[PDB]
């Protein structure tokens, strides 16, 4: 039953460690759209140039 | 009479056996698991209400 157990820690060490990076994956593409601020997208707005 | 020198070394045993120094780590861990989305979630929240303006 030890055995059973830790057995059954090396897929669940894994699968944490497998979303690790499917979460950073999406923190990334989200720093793509953090990358204008508040007031970039105000800037915007005016037509100016 | 159970012995007043074994239920000293029962109780030391079971000091020495303890997951205090793992608890802590484990606990650690998730604070910090937990810190990374308050970390995110501050991006959120100063994302959504650029977008609502």
């Amino acid at each position: 039953q030890k055995t059973e157990l830790q057995s059954d820690i090396d897929p669940k060490t894994e699968k944490r460690n497998k979303l690790d990076a499917d979460r950073e994956k999406i923190i990334e593409s989200q720093d793509v759209i953090r990358q204008n601020n508040i007031a970039d997208m105000f800037k915007d707005f005016i037509p100016s140039a | 009479a159970q012995g007043l020198q074994p239920q000293i070394s029962s109780k030391k045993k079971l000091m020495d056996d303890n997951n205090l120094s793992t608890t802590i780590k484990d606990l650690q861990s998730k604070i910090d698991e937990k810190n990374k989305e308050i970390d995110q979630f501050q991006k959120d929240y100063n994302k959504y209400v650029g977008l609502a303006f």
